[PDB]
C-alpha cells in the first residue's frame, strides 16, 4: 500500500469510464437499451419517444461523467502544482519550510518518475543522542554581559562553554564567539564565569 | 456507540492506536475484533526547566518518500457516437 | 394525514384550533389525536446503514 | 460616495536619510481556517422513493446513478476526516506543560487547557466553541472535540517548552525567553533585545493575549 | 407520473452532489492551507511574508474552533522610528569600510554601526566593519574614523 495515491487515482479513473459503458445497458424507462431493437420493432413516431428517452438519458449520464472528471482534473491540477513546488524547492534547492520536503531538517531531496506521478526522496537531518545542560542567557564578566554570537551558553555541571545549537560542540567562551552588550544587572538569569582574550 | 449500534466486537477498557476507523472516537482492531476509544499516541512529557536546556550530540540522515500524483489518463469520448452509435 | 412513524407522548401545548406539527423543512412531526385531544410527536422509523 | 482606498502616506524618501526602529510592538493576531465539513450522507433510494416499491422497481430502470451519488458523499465523508488528520495530527507524542508555569513572565493562561472545565478546553477555546452555532443521515466526525482539543494542547506544549526542536525530531526543552531570543535572532534582532525588555516583552504579550480574548468576545 | 417524480428528484439529488463535491474541494484546499499554517507557524519560524501573520513572525499559537482552526499569529511590529543620516561606507585611511550585518547612522555629528530592525548605536570598529577597496569607487562614502580595540 506504498503507491496508494496513484492507484487511487486509476481506480477512479478506471471506474468512472466503467460506469459510463455500463449506463448503456440501461433502458431509462424505454422498452429496450439497444437501438437497433427499437429502430427494427416500432414505427417511427413512437421509437422517435423510445430513442428520445434514450437520448436523455445517455446524455445525463455523460454529463454526469464529465462533472466528476473536471473536478477531478481540479484535484490533479492541484496535486501537480504541489508536486512541481516540491520540485522547485525541495529538489532544485534547500527549504526551510517546516514539513514541507519530509520530517526533520531538510538537507536536499531526489525526484523520481512513477507512472503517472513523481516521488521524492526527502533526504533529511533528525537531531538525535540528545543530552542535558545548564544554561545560562548571558556570561557576567568584569561588569559586562556576554551573549553567544551563534551558539548557547551550556554548563555539564562546573565548566561553562558555548556551542552550536542543534549539534553539541563545545568550545571555551570567548571574545570570538560572543558580543558584549550592557552590564549584568539587567539581564536576569546572568551568571558569573571568565571570557578568555586570546 | 456514538456511531451506533455495534455487535460483534468486545469492548475494552484499554486505548490502542486506531486500526480500523469506526468514529467518535471508536476505533476497531483484531488481536477477536475488539472495539475501543483510541488513544493519540504516547504522553511524552517534557522535562522543562527555566536553566535547563537539551542539546543533541548526534544525529540520522533520514531518507522519507513522498508520492504525488502528476497527472491522468487523457480520455475522450466521442458524444454522439456513445449516444448513438 | 398518512405517514409512517413511531408515536409518542408529546410535551408541545397545541392550540384548539390546530391539528398537526411542521418543523421547518415542512414535516409532519407532531400531530393531535381526535379522539383524545392529545399531542403526540411523531418520530421517523428507525432507518440506517450497515 | 467614491471610496477611498486609504491615508496618503508620503514617505519622506531622500538619498541618504534611513529610518530606525527604536521601540517594538508585540501583536497578536487570529486567523480562522476552516477545516471539515459536516459528513453527510443521502440514501438516494429512500430520498427518490422513501418504502413505495413500485417507485424503486422504476428506479432501477436508470442504472447505478445511486451507486454514483453514495460513493461522491462517501469519498466527501472520508475526505473531510482525512484534512483533519492532515490539520491536528501532526505529532505522534502527546506532550504536556509542566505543572509550575514558571515561563519568565509569560502568561499562558488564556491558551492552555483549563483543568476546571470537563471539556479540557482553554478559555479561548471555550469562547470559539461557545461562537459558533428522508434519507439523510449524519456521520459523526472520527476525531471528537475533546481529542482536537488534545491535539492542540499536546502541540501548544511542544511549542512553549520545546521551541521548534519537537517538530523536527525529539523533544529538545530550553527555556522559554531563550527561546523567544532565538525567534527573535530569526527576525534578524540580537538576543540583548530581547534578555534586556524581556519584562516590556512579557507585558505586551499578556495585553495582547487578553485583546485577543476581548475582541474574540465582543465582535459576532 | 412515478417516472416524472424521479426524474425530478434526480435532478435534484445530482444538483446537490455537484455542490457539495465544488464545496469539498474548496475545504480540502483551506484545510492543506491550514495544514501548511500548522507546519511552518507553528512547528516553525515562517520568513514568509504576511503568511503567519502581519509584521515580522515570532510564533503561532493554535486552537481547535468547531470544524476549523485558529490561529494566534505572535509577530514583531516595529515602532516609534526615528530619522538617521546614512551613508553605505565609511572612508579611514585609505579604505573602505562596510558593516558586517548593521548600518551606518548618524544623529548630526557622530557616527555610528546599529542593527537594522532596532536601534543599538556601537562604535564603528574593525570588529563590526569589514574592508572592501578604496574610497574612490563607492559613491556616497563619508569620512570617519575606525576604532580599533
Ligand atoms: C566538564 O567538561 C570539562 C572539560 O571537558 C571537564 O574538565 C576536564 O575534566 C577532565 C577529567 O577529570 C580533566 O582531565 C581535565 O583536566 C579537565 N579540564 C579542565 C580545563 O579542568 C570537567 O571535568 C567536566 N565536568 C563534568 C562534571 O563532567
Ligand atoms: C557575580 O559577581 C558579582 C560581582 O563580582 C557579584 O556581585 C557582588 O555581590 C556581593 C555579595 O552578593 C556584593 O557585596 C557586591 O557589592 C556585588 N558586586 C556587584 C558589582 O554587584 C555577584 O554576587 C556574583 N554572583 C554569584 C552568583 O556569584
Ligand atoms: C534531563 O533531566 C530530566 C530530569 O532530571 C530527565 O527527565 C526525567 O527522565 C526520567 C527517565 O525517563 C523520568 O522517569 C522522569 O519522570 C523525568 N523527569 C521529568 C521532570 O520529566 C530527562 O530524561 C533528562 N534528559 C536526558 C536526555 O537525560
Ligand atoms: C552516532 O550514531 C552513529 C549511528 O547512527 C554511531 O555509529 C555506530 O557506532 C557503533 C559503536 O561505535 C558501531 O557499532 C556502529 O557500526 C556505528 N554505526 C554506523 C552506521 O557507523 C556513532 O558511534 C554515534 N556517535 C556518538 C558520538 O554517539
Ligand atoms: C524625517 O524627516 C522628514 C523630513 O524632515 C519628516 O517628514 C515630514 O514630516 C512632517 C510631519 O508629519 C510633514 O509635515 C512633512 O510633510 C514631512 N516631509 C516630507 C518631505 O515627507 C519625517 O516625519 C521625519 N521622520 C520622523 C520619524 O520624525
Ligand atoms: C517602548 O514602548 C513601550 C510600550 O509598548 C513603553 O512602555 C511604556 O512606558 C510608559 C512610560 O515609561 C509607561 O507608562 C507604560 O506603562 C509602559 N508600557 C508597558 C506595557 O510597559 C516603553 O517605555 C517604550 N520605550 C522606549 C525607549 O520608547
Ligand atoms: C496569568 O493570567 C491569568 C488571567 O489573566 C491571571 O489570573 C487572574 O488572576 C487575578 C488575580 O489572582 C484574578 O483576579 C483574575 O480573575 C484571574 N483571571 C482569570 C481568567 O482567572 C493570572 O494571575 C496570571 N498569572 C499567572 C502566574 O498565572
Ligand atoms: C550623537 O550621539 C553622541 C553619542 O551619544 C553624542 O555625544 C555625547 O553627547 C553627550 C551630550 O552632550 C555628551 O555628554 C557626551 O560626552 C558625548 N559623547 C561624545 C563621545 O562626544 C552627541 O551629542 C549626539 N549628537 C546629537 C546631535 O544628538
Ligand atoms: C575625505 O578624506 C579624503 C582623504 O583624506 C579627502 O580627499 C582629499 O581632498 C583634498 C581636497 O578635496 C585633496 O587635496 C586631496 O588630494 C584628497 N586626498 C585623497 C587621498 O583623495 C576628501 O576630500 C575628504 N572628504 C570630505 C567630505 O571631507
Ligand atoms: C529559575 O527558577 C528558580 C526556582 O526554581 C529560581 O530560583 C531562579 O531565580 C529562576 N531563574 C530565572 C532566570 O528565572
Ligand atoms: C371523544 O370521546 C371521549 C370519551 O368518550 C372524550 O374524552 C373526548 O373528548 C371526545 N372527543 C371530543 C372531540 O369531544
Ligand atoms: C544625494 O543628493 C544630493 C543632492 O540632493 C547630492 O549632492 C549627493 O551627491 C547625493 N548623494 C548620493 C550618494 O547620490
Amino acid at each position: 500500500s506504498a503507491l496508494g495515491k496513484l492507484q487511487d487515482v486509476v481506480n477512479q479513473n478506471a471506474q468512472a469510464l466503467n460506469t459510463l459503458v455500463k449506463q448503456l445497458s440501461s433502458n431509462f424507462g424505454a422498452i429496450s437499451s439497444v437501438l437497433n431493437d427499437i429502430l427494427s420493432r416500432l414505427d417511427p413516431p413512437e421509437a422517435e419517444v423510445q430513442i428520445d428517452r434514450l437520448i436523455t438519458g445517455r446524455l445525463q449520464s455523460l454529463q454526469t461523467y464529465v462533472t466528476q472528471q473536471l473536478i477531478r482534473a481540479a484535484e490533479i491540477r492541484a496535486s501537480a502544482n504541489l508536486a512541481a513546488t516540491k520540485m522547485s524547492e525541495c529538489v532544485l534547492g534547500q527549504s526551510k519550510r517546516v514539513d514541507f520536503c519530509g520530517k526533520g531538517y531538510h538537507l536536499m531531496s531526489f525526484p523520481q518518475s512513477a507512472p503517472h506521478g513523481v516521488v521524492f526522496l526527502h533526504v533529511t537531518y533528525v537531531p538525535a543522542q540528545e543530552k542535558n545542560f545548564t544554561t545560562a542567557p548571558a556570561i557576567c564578566h568584569d561588569g559586562k554581559a556576554h551573549f553567544p554570537r551563534e551558539g548557547v551558553f551550556v554548563s555539564n555541571g562546573t565548566h561553562w562553554f558555548v556551542t552550536q545549537r542543534n549539534f553539541y560542540e563545545p568550545q571555551i567562551i570567548t571574545t570570538d564567539n560572543t558580543f558584549v552588550s550592557g552590564n549584568c544587572d539587567v539581564v536576569i538569569g546572568i551568571v558569573n564565569n571568565t571570557v578568555y582574550d586570546p | 456507540t456514538r456511531a451506533g449500534c455495534l455487535i460483534g466486537a468486545e469492548h475494552v477498557n484499554n486505548s490502542y492506536e486506531c486500526d480500523i476507523p469506526i468514529g467518535a472516537g471508536i476505533c476497531a482492531s483484531y488481536q477477536s475484533i475488539i472495539a475501543y476509544t483510541m488513544s493519540l499516541g504516547a504522553e511524552n512529557s517534557v522535562a522543562y526547566s527555566n536553566n535547563s536546556i537539551a542539546i543533541p550530540t548526534n544525529f540520522t540522515i533520514s531518507v522519507t518518500t513522498e508520492i504525488l500524483p502528476v497527472s491522468m489518463t487523457k480520455t475522450s469520448v466521442d458524444c454522439t457516437m456513445y449516444i448513438c452509435g | 394525514l398518512t405517514g409512517t412513524g413511531v408515536l409518542t407522548e408529546s410535551n408541545k401545548k397545541f392550540l384548539p384550533f390546530q391539528q398537526f406539527g411542521r418543523d421547518i423543512a415542512d414535516t409532519t412531526d407532531a400531530v393531535r389525536d381526535p379522539q383524545t385531544l392529545e399531542i403526540l410527536d411523531i418520530t421517523p422509523c428507525s432507518f440506517g446503514g450497515v | 460616495y467614491t471610496m477611498s482606498l486609504g491615508a496618503e502616506n508620503s514617505v519622506a524618501y531622500s538619498n541618504n536619510s534611513i529610518a530606525i526602529p527604536t521601540n517594538f510592538t508585540i501583536s497578536v493576531t487570529t486567523e480562522i481556517l476552516p477545516v471539515s465539513m459536516t459528513k453527510t450522507s443521502v440514501d438516494c433510494t429512500m430520498y427518490i422513493c422513501g418504502d413505495s416499491t413500485e417507485c424503486s422497481n422504476l428506479l432501477l430502470q436508470y442504472g447505478s446513478f445511486c451507486t454514483q451519488l453514495n460513493r461522491a458523499l462517501t469519498g466527501i465523508a472520508v475526505e473531510q476526516d482525512k484534512n483533519t488528520q492532515e490539520v491536528f495530527a501532526q505529532v505522534k507524542q502527546i506532550y504536556k506543560t509542566p505543572p509550575i508555569k514558571d515561563f519568565g513572565g509569560f502568561n499562558f493562561s488564556q491558551i492552555l487547557p483549563d483543568p476546571s472545565k470537563p471539556s479540557k478546553r482553554s478559555p479561548i477555546e471555550d469562547l470559539l466553541f461557545n461562537k459558533v452555532t428522508n434519507g439523510l443521515t449524519v456521520l459523526p466526525p472520527l476525531l471528537t472535540d475533546e481529542m482536537i482539543a488534545q491535539y492542540t494542547s499536546a502541540l501548544l506544549a511542544g511549542t512553549i517548552t520545546s521551541g521548534w526542536t519537537f517538530g523536527a525530531g525529539p523533544a529538545l526543552q530550553i527555556p522559554f525567553p531563550m527561546q523567544m531570543a532565538y525567534r527573535f535572532n530569526g527576525i534578524g534582532v540580537t538576543q540583548n533585545v530581547l534578555y534586556e525588555n524581556q519584562k516590556l516583552i512579557a507585558n505586551q504579550f499578556n495585553s495582547a493575549i487578553g485583546k485577543i480574548q476581548d475582541s474574540l468576545s465582543s465582535t459576532p
